[PDB]
């Protein structure tokens, strides 16, 4: 079971598929806070050319919730979930940031290239599936020395083609 | 080095 979305940012879309088969826990927080449009406004706020771009931060929203929460009632942090099949391979892979074991709440990123020292330590939870050239784009963003761009990319929206929860 | 941390970004 699977779950489908756009995320419509500043600066082109990303269609995104979410493994609710082997990551569930992190699919349906994710999708309960695209309910309440808890991404809208959030930034790209970290960006490593040949790594990933991060996002998802509450704390950084260029605007509900002032803090990072999980989509959960309470908004606890949640605890990860890994499958030997999903590995930090390749570029477009969906993953959760952290600050360690089970600290899972809303930041997550995308990555440009394999960073497999990241395999089970970090919750993948999805995949880019269109919008690759985008990321591309991304991965060329001018950054200042905290490695934030300097024209960091704002979603605009996300749009859930389905939620199987 | 290389991670995806939210807070303190080590090496």
């Amino acid at each position: 079971k699977k779950g489908y979305l756009r995320i419509v940012t500043t600066q082109g879309s990303l269609n995104i598929e979410l493994h609710a088969d082997m990551a569930p826990r992190a699919c349906d927080s994710f999708l309960r806070l695209c309910a309440v449009k808890y991404f809208d406004d959030t930034i790209f706020h970290r960006c490593i050319r040949n790594f990933m771009i991060q996002g998802g931060r509450a704390e950084l929203r260029q605007p509900q919730s002032p803090r990072s929460i999980s989509g959960f009632p309470g908004g606890a942090p949640f605890e990860d979930e890994f499958d030997n099949r999903l590995v930090h391979q390749g570029i477009g892979v969906l993953s959760m940031a952290n600050d360690g074991k089970h600290s899972n709440l809303s930041e997550f990123f995308i990555t440009f290239k394999s960073c497999e020292h990241l395999n089970n330590k970090h919750t993948i939870f999805g995949r880019v599936v269109g919008g690759l050239d985008v990321l591309r784009q991304w991965e060329k963003l001018e950054t200042d020395k905290k490695d934030k761009p300097l024209k960091p990319p704002k979603v605009e929206e996300i749009i859930v083609f389905k939620n199987p929860f | 080095x290389l991670l995806v941390t939210a807070g303190l970004v080590l090496a």
